[PDB]
């Protein structure tokens, strides 16, 4: 480019050297002598530039797993517990859950008796949270949940992303 | 249960019993009935895509689930600009949006921005900064975040031949799964307690350019004619 | 190699619900690109 | 312009939209005309969610030597695609026959093309002037 | 080519639903552009 | 259910002639193990980020 | 060797719920990377 | 590079040692 060039040519010449930007074409004025120099510089510093192509090859590959068991108790009629927190959900709020769920029957003698279904939203609140196998084996009001599961992941990953570049110039992508 | 799965078994048998008729009784002999909102389970399908089938035996419910989302695109688009030597020249086909900041408008779409300059015959030297966008929602985000996908580099290409600027080839596998683990162990009855959830994304990306030098009158008449 | 080695096992066991020429792996070191084997199969026909 | 002035936020200020020619010819003593062009075609979109409304713009704007009489291609664009989707079971979803009842297909197509071409004419005579008139009369 | 190999596969294996002429795909190395077949069909009668 | 949210272990209530002592008893054993090594390619004299 | 020691020890008894050779364990010293025994019998079979 | 090589260069010459950045080249001009 003309700009580079009668930038560099300054200190050359020491003339006056002049760049035409859109016809791409420095105006050279000078002796004889230094006229030839000056070409001979403007010469060598116009040889074409070789370019490279750039291509890069990104490899991410994870893995993962995971074995998550074991057995809880309860007994929420004196309440004792069996509880852990590693599991997925507890034994606790599993055995309140169930009970609210439960319809639960309202009487008032003198003969009126109500009966209402319990909300789920304990329940529901205490099972989402269940990754793997839950469940609740019941035996003389001890409720024994037993949760296990095995988390296997994997991930494969290739970009390469590749760009063409001028030698000495700069690209992004 | 599993979390893979587009919605949990929980969730389906809960909204399931909330939408049976309940009745609620007071005797001395008043028995009154109801039907049940749908709103949880309306809330638990929302987000299946795929076959999720209720299998209820013996008060146990088992819930299966299985989808193939196959998916592709194709897309070409070439925005051709005609230059001066020399001369600069951007193309835009797209929309600015304001983007907060205040705020400023922002161009987003099919943009090519090109500086050339041509070697005294043949190959044409390329700056060149070329873009392809378009808006996406901000989820979340302050405002919306556009797609772009640019590459601004400088390449020397012959007259008339097609240069590669750049490229993206890109290659995912993401495999899951969830079992009991032993049962699910066993070869015949494993896939009843297994939760397996596979994905393969696959992306290619070329850009390439073609210049071609108008010097007669007669070249720009035979382009401008054949595009015509 | 050793990422080569590894993505290799990883075909050799494969995804279970899709088709093991599925799963990305690196060429064969310094070979480049190849196309899938069915569309280096439908390629030789045409 | 052919087109509207709308506000923006920025405060506020006016924003012209719609079809814009800005050119600057020079002439070549004879025949080519030289060209800096700056050509735009907007119009207002809706803000679909964003703070103001959005303009869809398609401009190009760059520098050409045109012959007298004779037109040129300055720009243009040649956009396709294919999005095909599709969802199933898998398994029954494979069967020939009765596959369509398990499958869900999404399929589009689009297709657009803009050309932008650029004609001068050099008026030198009144007579020249009085028969351009006189057509587009 | 690597690519045009890949769009002449997913023209084999086309749109389930529409024309597998609707498909992009690039054209033969150096060609320039292509008028649809129908269209082609279309210009040489008039 | 607030009071059993904080168990983690054996709480067992044993009930005796309406003194009810309540037991607990816990082991939690814990470990971990991590490697990770990078290694970023530099030419000299230059620096590296990763 | 001291952490190598300490991960050795680990690998003797190991994670019961899943297999000992997934306890990452220095090499010996100087040595640089292993593949797993798994994928090492993989490797020398190909 | 010849940013660095012009700059390190300066006072060797202390004679004109200009560089070209994007042929990489260093221009020198100095007696023999």
């Amino acid at each position: 480019k003309a700009e580079d060039l009668v930038e560099v040519l300054k200190g050359v010449s020491e003339v006056m050297i002049a760049a035409h930007a859109d016809t791409n074409s420095l105006v050279l004025t000078a002796p004889q002598d230094i006229m030839n120099a000056m070409l001979e510089v403007i010469g060598q510093l116009d040889i074409r530039r070789a370019q490279v192509l750039i291509e890069a090859l990104i490899v991410e590959m994870a893995e993962g797993d995971g074995i998550n068991l074991g057995v809880q108790w309860g007994s929420l009629e004196s309440g004792s517990v069996i509880q852990y927190g590693n599991t997925g959900a507890s034994i606790g709020n599993v055995m309140i859950g169930l009970e609210e769920a439960k319809d639960t029957t309202q009487t008032k003698a003198v003969n009126e008796t109500t009966t209402t279904k319990g909300d789920y939203t304990k329940l529901a609140s205490a099972l989402s949270s269940i990754q793997g196998a839950a469940v609740s084996i019941a035996m003389g009001d001890w409720t024994a949940l037993i949760n296990a599961v095995s988390n296997d992941s994997s991930s494969n990953i290739l970009s390469s992303p590749s760009i063409t570049v001028m030698d000495n110039g700069e690209a992004s992508f | 249960q599993y979390g893979n799965t587009g919605a949990s078994i929980g969730n389906v048998m809960i909204g399931l019993e909330e939408a049976k008729d309940t009745t609620q009784t007071k005797a001395v002999n008043e028995t009154t009935t109801t039907k049940g909102d749908y709103t949880k389970l309306a809330s638990a399908l929302s987000s299946i895509q795929g076959a999720a089938v209720s299998i209820a035996m013996g008060d146990w419910t088992a819930l299966i689930n299985a989808v193939s989302n196959d998916s592709s695109s194709n897309i070409l688009s070439s925005p051709s600009i005609t230059v001066m030597d020399n001369g600069e020249a951007s193309f835009i086909v797209g929309e600015e949006v304001p983007v907060i900041t205040t705020v400023d408008r922002k161009e987003v779409g099919i943009k090519l921005k090109v500086v050339p300059q041509i070697n005294e015959g043949n190959s044409v030297q390329l700056n060149i900064e070329q873009e392809v966008s378009n808006v996406l929602g901000a989820n979340g985000a302050v405002d919306v975040r556009f797609a772009k996908r640019q590459l601004n580099t400088s390449v020397m290409v012959q007259d008339g031949q097609m240069l590669v600027l750049g490229g993206l080839i890109d290659e995912r596998a993401l495999e899951s799964e969830s079992k009991v683990p032993l049962l699910g162990d066993i070869p015949l009855l494993g896939q009843l307690f297994r939760s397996t959830s596979s994905q393969v994304e696959k992306k290619n990306l070329m850009v390439f350019i073609k210049p071609t030098i108008i010097r007669d009158g007669v070249t720009a008449d035979g382009i401008t004619q054949r595009k015509y | 190699n050793y990422i080569r080695a590894e993505q290799l096992f990883r075909a050799e066991k494969g995804l279970r619900l899709l088709d093991d020429a599925s799963v990305p792996v690196l060429p064969k070191f310094g070979d480049d690109r190849r196309h899938s084997p069915e569309i280096q199969a439908f390629i030789e026909q045409m």
